């Protein structure tokens, strides 16, 4: 829906978005703080994020991603309740991390596998024998 | 070709010159010095303006007032 | 444009001061292309005052 | 090292004073004073404050193969992560400056790949190599005339 | 408020700082009045205005410094350089306007399009040509000129 | 028309930049600045 | 040892053991588990200084820091007694001293033995040896040292103080540690740097130059030969002896109080020039000039606030200091420069190799010892020797920079300050530099390259050339003439210029030129375009890498890889060299390719338009004969008549006392070849070679059990770029020597 | 430049033909077919 949240307190920078975010796409990242803290920008320089609910938007999803690892890694109170979506230029905002409200880092059901092969590595097929194809080893 | 100096201080180069330039700096101290009497070593009584607050502040106004007489004194020596 | 910068080489190709020079129609161009330059200015200067 | 033996021994062979090689070939000093900065004489002169002879073409060759020899060297020592980070700030600098903004490239422009930049490292390496080493063979033989 | 640099148009986030030579009035004035930013012109117009500014400036380099300035056809040199890069970056302009609007045009200015660009290349070419051409011509009548600021003829 | 001052080269072009180009280019700043409809 | 001060040291924090000398590896806890794979030996000498990575203790660190400074300076004592030693006991320095101009400097001498003995030619007096280029015999007569025994004397006391500095690294690291408050006294620290360290060092090398040095030079300079001169102390002994030389001095320290300073000018003078007898600048004039140095420094060692409240608080300095440009300005960086020993590193490496540089830049063309401007051999050495010192301190500069960066950054106490806003433009800062360098490559060896290309279709007009499409340096000209006129004028005490590369008398001494006027042209503003250029370009990488260690918009999370990492991947097209350490990797590269070309513009431009002869009529024959501005423009011109030519000496070595020069060109040749096979290949291809060998190895049960790894990528660079620097530097630097000591 | 060769006309025009008309021309169409479609 609507991406709602402060803005943080930053003076302005050239790493920002570009282009790009109006003609391609853009990334967000919310996130709530106990208190007006003091963060590193992923495009460089120093920010302070409000107490409350914080908005920000960056160019690729990486950064956002590298902002979700540093509230939940270096702050006495870890920020973890951070959310990264993915807004198009027609406004369309799509949710994206953590993409089943549970970190990816531990289990949780519902999920299912994607790209699991059944097989060990050393038991993928010989080129040679799915040659012509528009396959490699790790693809059949 | 050198800058000529004068030889005894006599009645010019002292006291209307040197001893007016340490006075000046005294002052320049008593008024500008931010911290006067945080000297580990503290001055005797107050007396007058020849020495008031602190040992190290009496110390380096006549040394800044040196520096100023000195340079005074090799001016109006014509250089 | 055609028509005017034609026909504006004339006066003073006849009756400028060059007119009794070795650079009579040189001198005639120069004043048609200069007044034709402010002209354009003019017009332009028009157009971005009334269409704004 | 072929091409060095062979053309060391020639020159000598043709000028009947195979002692020079005979003799100096067995330290590398001796190719290196003997073989390559002797038969340079001539080619380095091919145009020179004072004029230029028909090595003009053959010495401006050399110094070209020299100059893309370097270039490889280039492509070949710095990698491509430090170039992207660089053509990013290019970019950046594109897209802010007034006039320019008028035009924009159709291709996003990135840094080249790791197994392009190895290739064109070594094209320019051989380009560079053939190309000068050419120069000296044909303007040390055809000004000393074998 | 004694900061003299800021966020560009009030957003901290966007890749660009407002300076006084980024972002100032006079900067705002002088580069949204230049021919390419200009309110209201037509493409041909602004094509037309920058190629005669720069057919005009592009005539010195190769007339002062070029092969045919030791010659007695300087001017004439200078005139053919400038004409001939004239004709090259009308190409260039010509083909980026053909790969850069292909598809759907946007309607936001008359330039950026495929009919505006293309009209801002004939602009660019005329002016051009006329630009380098008046100035070949003031400088091989440079003796007239000078007849004309001194009062030589009257 | 000429000059045994110093430099005498500047009047040829100051003349018509104080007489022709300083005059049409600041009046047409001043009729576009009259003529602007902003706001007030 | 409190005495009221704000020392405070632990008594004993380290016991004194041997035990963890045979641990290779204690500081190192992934190290200390033992070796399983080679890789284990290299990171060993890797992270040996890297405190930081040993311990979290800023302490302990500093601790650290302070016993290896301590060590550090007994190993330059050690090294300077050896010099002295050797000057001592096996140099001809009393021979040379009793006829300099027919001599050559000669020491270190070489035992006979598989024909090595070739090396100690002929270089004087009978005396057999290796002509020495580091000016040795020229500072020690400037000192005035007329005795072989009293450089035994300095040797020993060089000796005895480095034993004393290492006994203070072991006694304030085991004994009396100091603690972490006493280190961040930066302003008693400054204070005492500059009126202890600089102002009594200047003063009283003054005092011995005047005691010392100006007699006996005096004397020296007028033939009165060395056994005849009394000894320094004589003169201390005998005022007589100083006054029949300065008549000032018989009037004693009396003047000096009175401020009656005239008085003084028989010995303090502002000569300005060379000396006519010697072509070194005047003991005089450097005796006056380190007397001023010294004032100047005492009284710039009062400004800062210690103990008494007088003084000048730094924090307040340098957040008083913030305008509407900067934001808050310096505010933080008195914590930065007070919690970060890299930040305080990079600082001074810069200015250092600055410095180092200047004094290269200063000492050519001001020979301050004596007869050191006739030898072009030593000039020469100088030059390059502290031309490529400085380069690699301000390499190294920019990777601590880098270092701090990534380690001791701090964004919380870096708000809005200098150092916040310069991360928050260094786009625009790294894309303006970007084209800068552009700018002046295609402007500076663009125009070689269009010389190059007129020349070569006979086309001389249309070059970039004195005769044709001149690039008159105006500006250096008119600066020239501005010094040239400077004594009488804007210097009226002044007799002489400053110094004659400006202009004024060609001075020469015994049969050569020492210094005459060095004019400008054409090929001048190229040359120094060319150094613009090389300079931007690697300065340009050193300040990308330092801004973008901790983020880029290819690597968001830079700072958490680290300083020193290979890459983060072949993702995102390929981050191979993205790291800070390997922007110090190529600017290393681009350092030595600056430096490169400024030492062979030094060397060509003194041969060809100042080092020369002069017959007795005041003609000046050059040693190469002025070929600089004809040849200097285009490429082929250094290659010809630069490279080709001047390697001649080099190439012929053999058979002469100068073959090693031959051969050590040969071998820098080599490593270059050398190292150009760990820059151009990758880790992976020599690891399956090793894998093989060690299956050959397996085959006979030759295993060894510390498996053998190839080199880490980072390692690899370093090998190579180290690789190249020394068989690059070791190269011209033969050929340097060679060319200098063939040329008379 | 000149030559005793016969046709010595022809290099005149076509050393700019094949230094300047046909690389404009085949960089053009292949600028034109590398950005084809979008
Ligand atoms: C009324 C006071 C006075 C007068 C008239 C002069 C006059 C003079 N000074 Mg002095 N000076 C003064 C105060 C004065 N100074 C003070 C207070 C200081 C201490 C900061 C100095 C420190 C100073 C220095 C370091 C030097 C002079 C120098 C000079 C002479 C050169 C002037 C020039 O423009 O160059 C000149 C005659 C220069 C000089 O002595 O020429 C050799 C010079 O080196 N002055
Ligand atoms: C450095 C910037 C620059 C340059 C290179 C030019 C160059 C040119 N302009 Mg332009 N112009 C500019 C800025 C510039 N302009 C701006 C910011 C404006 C908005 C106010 C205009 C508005 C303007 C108009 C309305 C017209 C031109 C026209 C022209 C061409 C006629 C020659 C001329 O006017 O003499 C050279 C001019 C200068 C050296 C000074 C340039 C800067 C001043 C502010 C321009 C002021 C324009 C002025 C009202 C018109 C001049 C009158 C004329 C008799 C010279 C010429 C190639 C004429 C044209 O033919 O366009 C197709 C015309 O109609 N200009
Ligand atoms: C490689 C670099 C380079 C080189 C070597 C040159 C070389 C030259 N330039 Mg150029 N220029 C350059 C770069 C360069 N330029 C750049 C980067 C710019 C900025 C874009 C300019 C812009 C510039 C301008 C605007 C002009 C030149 C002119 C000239 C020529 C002047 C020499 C001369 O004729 O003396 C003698 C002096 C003259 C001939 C002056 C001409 C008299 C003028 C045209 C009178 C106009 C004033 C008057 C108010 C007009 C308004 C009338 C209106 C009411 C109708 C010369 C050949 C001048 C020129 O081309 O002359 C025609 C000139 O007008 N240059
Ligand atoms: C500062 C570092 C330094 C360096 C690089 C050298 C270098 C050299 N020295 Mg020296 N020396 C130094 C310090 C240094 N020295 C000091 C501090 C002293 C005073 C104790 C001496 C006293 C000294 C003597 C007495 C001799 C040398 C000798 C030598 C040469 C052979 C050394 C040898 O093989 O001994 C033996 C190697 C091993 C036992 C292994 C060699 C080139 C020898 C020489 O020059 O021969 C003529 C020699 O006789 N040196
Ligand atoms: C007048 C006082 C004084 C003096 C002369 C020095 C001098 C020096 N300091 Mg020190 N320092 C001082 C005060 C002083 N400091 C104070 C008050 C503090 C506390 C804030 C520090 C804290 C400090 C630290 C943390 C460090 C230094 C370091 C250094 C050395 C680095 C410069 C160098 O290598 O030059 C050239 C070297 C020499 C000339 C060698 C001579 C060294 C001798 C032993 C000292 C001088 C002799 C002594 C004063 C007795 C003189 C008597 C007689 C000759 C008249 C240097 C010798 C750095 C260091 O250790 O570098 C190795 C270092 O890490 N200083
Ligand atoms: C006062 C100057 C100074 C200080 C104290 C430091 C301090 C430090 N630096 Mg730094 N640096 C400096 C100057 C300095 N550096 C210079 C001049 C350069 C430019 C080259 C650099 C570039 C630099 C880099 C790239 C790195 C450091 C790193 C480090 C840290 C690890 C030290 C180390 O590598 O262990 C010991 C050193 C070695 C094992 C290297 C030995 C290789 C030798 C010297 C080969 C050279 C050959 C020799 C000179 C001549 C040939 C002889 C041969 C034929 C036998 C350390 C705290 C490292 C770090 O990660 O920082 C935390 C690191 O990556 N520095
Ligand atoms: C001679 C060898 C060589 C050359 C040609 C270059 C070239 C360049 N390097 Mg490089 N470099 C080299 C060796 C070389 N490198 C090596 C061995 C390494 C490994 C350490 C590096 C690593 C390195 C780094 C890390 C960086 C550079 C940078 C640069 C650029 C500097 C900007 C400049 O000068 O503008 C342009 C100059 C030129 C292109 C020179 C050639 C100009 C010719 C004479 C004109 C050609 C005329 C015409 C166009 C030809 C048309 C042909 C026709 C058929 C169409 C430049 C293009 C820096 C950079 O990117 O700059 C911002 C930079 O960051 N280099
Ligand atoms: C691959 C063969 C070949 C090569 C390398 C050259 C080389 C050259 N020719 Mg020549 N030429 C050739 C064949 C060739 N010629 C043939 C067969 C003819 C008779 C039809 C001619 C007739 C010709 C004339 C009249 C002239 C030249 C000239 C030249 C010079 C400039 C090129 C030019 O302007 O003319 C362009 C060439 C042509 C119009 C003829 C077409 C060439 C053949 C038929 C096709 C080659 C295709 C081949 C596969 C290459 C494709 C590129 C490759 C990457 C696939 C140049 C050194 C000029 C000269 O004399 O220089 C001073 C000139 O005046 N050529
Ligand atoms: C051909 C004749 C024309 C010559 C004119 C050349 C000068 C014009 C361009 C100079 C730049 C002016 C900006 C600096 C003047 C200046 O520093 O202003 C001061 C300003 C900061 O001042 P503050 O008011 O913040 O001062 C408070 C401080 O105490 C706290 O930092 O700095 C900036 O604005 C940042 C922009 C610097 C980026 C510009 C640097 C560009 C490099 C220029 C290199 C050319 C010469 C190099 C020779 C060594
Ligand atoms: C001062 C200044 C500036 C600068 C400027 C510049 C750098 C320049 C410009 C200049 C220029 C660049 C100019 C121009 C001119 C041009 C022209 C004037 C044109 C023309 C044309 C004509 C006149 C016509 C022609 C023709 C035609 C088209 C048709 C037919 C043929 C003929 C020839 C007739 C600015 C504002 C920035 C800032 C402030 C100061
Ligand atoms: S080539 Fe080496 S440095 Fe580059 S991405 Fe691959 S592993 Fe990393
Ligand atoms: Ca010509
Ligand atoms: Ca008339
Ligand atoms: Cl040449």
């Amino acid at each position: 829906t609507e991406l709602s949240g402060q803005p943080p307190k930053f003076g302005g920078s050239t790493g920002g978005l570009l282009s790009k975010a109006n003609r391609e796409e853009k990334y967000a990242i919310t996130w709530t703080s106990a208190s007006e803290q003091v963060f590193e920008m992923p495009t460089g320089g120093a920010a302070i994020m409000n107490e409350g609910e914080n908005l920000l938007y960056l160019a690729r999803k990486e950064q956002c991603l590298a902002l979700g690892t540093q509230l939940r890694t270096k702050f006495k109170p870890k920020i973890q309740d951070y959310k990264i979506y993915r807004v198009y230029p027609s406004g369309e905002v799509q949710y994206l991390h953590p993409a089943d409200g549970v970190f990816p880092e531990k289990v949780n059901e519902g999920r299912e596998a994607q790209g699991t092969k059944t097989r060990r590595i050393g038991q993928n097929p010989e080129p040679v024998t799915i040659k012509f194809s528009g396959k490699a080893p790790y693809e059949v | 070709a050198q800058a000529s100096p004068t030889t005894a201080g006599w009645s010019l180069s002292v006291g209307i010159i040197m001893c007016l330039c340490n006075v000046f700096a005294f002052v320049i101290g008593y008024f500008a010095i931010q911290k006067t009497g945080k000297g580990k070593d503290l001055a005797l009584p107050q007396l007058a303006s020849k020495k008031t607050f602190g040992l190290p502040e009496l110390l380096a106004t006549m040394s800044f007032g040196h520096i100023l007489g000195a340079g005074m004194v090799l001016g109006l020596a014509s250089s | 444009g055609m028509a005017h910068g034609y026909f504006l080489i004339g006066p003073w190709t006849l009756l400028g001061p060059l007119r009794d020079s070795e650079y009579q129609y040189i001198g005639g161009l120069i004043g048609a292309l200069a007044l034709i330059l402010v002209a354009t200015a003019a017009l332009s200067s028009y157009g971005l005052v009334t269409f704004q | 090292w072929l091409t060095f033996y062979w053309h060391w021994k020639h020159l000598g062979v043709w000028s009947g004073n195979v002692a020079q090689f005979n003799e100096n070939s067995t330290y590398l000093m001796g190719w290196f004073r003997d073989y390559l900065w002797a038969n340079s004489a001539q080619l380095i002169n091919g145009y020179n404050p004072y004029g230029v002879n028909n090595l003009s073409v053959w010495a401006w060759m050399f110094l070209f193969g020299h100059l893309v020899w370097a270039t490889g060297f280039m492509f070949l020592i710095s990698w491509r992560g430090y170039w992207q980070e660089l053509i990013e700030t290019i970019v950046w600098a594109h897209e802010r400056t007034p006039l320019a903004n008028l035009v924009r490239w159709k291709d996003k422009p990135v840094a080249l790949s790791i197994v392009q930049a190895r290739l064109v490292g070594l094209a320019h390496f051989t380009v560079g190599y053939v190309l000068t080493y050419a120069a000296f063979l044909i303007a040390s033989t055809a000004g000393k005339f074998g | 408020s004694n900061q003299v640099v800021q966020a560009y148009n009030g957003d901290p986030f966007v890749g660009h700082l407002s300076t006084p030579i980024s972002d100032s009035a006079f900067t705002r004035t002088f580069i949204g009045n230049l021919p390419a930013y200009r309110k209201g012109l037509s493409p041909i117009l602004r094509g037309l205005e920058v190629g005669m500014a720069h057919g005009y400036f592009l005539i010195g380099p190769w007339t002062l410094l070029g092969p045919l300035r030791d010659s007695e056809y300087q001017y004439i040199g200078g005139l053919i350089g400038a004409l001939a890069l004239i004709l090259v970056a009308t190409a260039a302009l010509s083909s980026y306007g053909l790969v850069t609007f292909q598809g759907e045009q946007g309607s936001g200015d008359t330039l950026q399009t495929a009919d505006g660009w293309s009209q801002f290349a004939a602009g660019f070419f005329v002016g051009g040509m006329g630009g380098a051409f008046v100035a070949y011509f003031l400088l091989e009548n440079l003796s007239v000129v000078d007849g004309i600021f001194r009062g030589l003829f009257n | 028309m000429d000059g045994s001052y110093a430099a005498s080269y500047l009047p040829w072009i100051l003349i018509p930049m104080v007489g022709w180009l300083f005059p049409a280019v600041t009046m047409g700043l001043l009729f576009i600045h009259i003529e602007s409809e902003g706001e007030g | 040892r409190e005495a009221k001060a704000k020392v405070s040291v632990d008594n004993n924090p380290v016991p004194t053991s041997f035990e963890k000398w045979g641990k290779p590896g204690h500081f190192d806890r992934t190290l200390a588990r033992g070796p399983k794979t080679t890789t284990w030996i290299w990171n060993l000498h890797a992270n040996a200084h890297d405190f930081d990575s040993q311990t979290s203790d800023l302490e302990d660190v500093s601790r650290k820091i302070f016993s290896a400074h301590f060590g550090h300076l007994a190993v330059v004592f050690v090294w300077l007694s050896g010099m002295y030693f050797h000057g001592a006991k096996f140099s001809n320095y009393e021979g040379w001293l009793a006829d300099p101009t027919h001599i050559k400097p000669s020491a270190q001498v070489v035992w006979p033995i598989v024909g090595q003995g070739i090396l100690n030619g002929d270089v004087g007096g009978g005396f057999h040896g290796i002509q020495i280029t580091s000016g040795l015999f020229y500072l020690w007569r400037a000192s005035g040292f007329t005795d072989s025994y009293q450089l035994y004397c300095t040797a020993i006391g060089g000796l005895v103080m480095a034993a004393l500095m290492l006994f203070a690294g072991w006694f304030h690291y085991h004994v009396k540690a100091p603690k972490l408050e006493w280190f961040q006294n930066v302003e008693s620290m400054m204070n005492h740097h500059l009126a202890g360290l600089l102002g009594l060092g200047s003063l009283g090398w003054a005092g011995h130059q005047i005691h010392v040095s100006m007699p006996i030079n005096k004397l020296l300079d007028a033939g009165v030969a060395p056994k005849d001169i009394p000894l320094p102390h004589e003169f201390i002994l005998e005022p007589s002896k100083m006054a029949e030389l300065y008549p000032s001095f018989a009037q004693g320290l009396t003047p000096f109080f009175t401020l009656n300073w005239g008085v003084y000018s028989d010995f303090l003078t502002f000569k300005g020039g060379l000396n006519p007898v010697t072509g070194g600048l005047w003991l005089s004039d450097t005796a006056h000039h380190h007397l001023a140095i010294a004032v100047l420094f005492i009284i710039a060692g009062h400004m800062y606030r210690t103990n008494w409240g007088i003084g000048h608080s730094m924090k307040e300095i340098l957040e008083a200091h913030k305008g509407p440009f900067t934001g808050e300005g310096h505010k933080g960086l008195y914590e930065i420069l007070t919690t970060s020993w890299h930040a305080q590193l990079a600082i001074n490496l810069a200015l250092l190799g600055s410095l180092t540089i200047i004094v290269a830049q200063h000492m050519y063309a001001m020979p301050p010892y004596p007869y050191q401007a006739i030898d072009y051999a030593t000039q020469l050495s100088l030059f390059t020797h502290h031309m490529w010192i400085g380069g690699f301190l301000i390499v190294g500069a920019g990777a601590h920079g880098a270092i701090f960066m990534v380690r001791d950054y701090d964004p919380a106490k870096n708000v809005n300050n200098l150092l916040d806003r310069m991360l928050r433009h260094r786009d625009a800062i790294i894309s303006h530099l970007n084209w800068v360098c552009i700018f002046l490559g295609f402007h500076s060896f663009g125009l070689y390259i269009h010389n190059d290309t007129m020349r070569a279709l006979g086309r001389p007009q249309d070059m970039f050339s004195d005769t044709a499409i001149q690039l008159q340096p105006i500006f250096a000209q008119w600066v020239q003439h501005l010094h040239t006129l400077a004594p009488g004028a804007t210097a009226p005490n002044a007799l002489a210029t400053a110094s004659y590369a400006f202009g004024g008398e060609t001075i020469a001494v015994a049969g050569k030129v020492a210094m005459m006027p060095i004019t400008l042209g054409t090929a001048d503003f190229m040359v120094h375009h060319i150094h613009a250029f090389t300079i931007h370009v690697t300065a340009l990488i050193l300040l990308k890498g330092v801004l973008y260690a901790r983020s880029s918009r290819l690597v968001p999370d830079k700072a958490n890889l680290g300083f020193r990492f290979p890459c983060d991947g072949p993702g995102r097209g390929g981050t191979c060299q993205v790291s800070g350490w390997d922007h110090v990797f190529l600017g290393l590269f681009w350092m030595y390719n600056s430096l490169s070309i400024v030492i062979f513009h030094f060397s060509w431009k003194m041969q060809s338009d100042v080092w020369g002869t002069v017959s007795p009529d005041g003609s000046v024959t050059h040693v190469t004969l002025g070929n600089f501005a004809q040849s200097a423009i285009t490429i082929n011109g250094w290659l010809r008549d630069f490279l080709w030519a001047q390697a001649a000496n080099v190439i012929n070595s053999y058979g002469s006392a100068l073959s090693a020069y031959g051969i050590m060109f040969l071998a820098g040749h080599f490593v270059f070849a050398f190292s150009l096979m760990f820059l151009f290949s990758g880790r992976g291809y020599w690891q399956e070679l090793i894998e093989s060998i060690v299956w050959a190895h397996n085959k006979l049960n030759v295993a060894p059990a510390i498996q053998p790894r190839a080199l880490s990528i980072i390692q690899g660079r370093a090998v190579g770029v180290a690789h190249y620097l020394l068989g690059g530097i070791v190269t011209t630097w033969a050929f340097f020597l060679a060319r200098s000591l063939s040329i008379g």
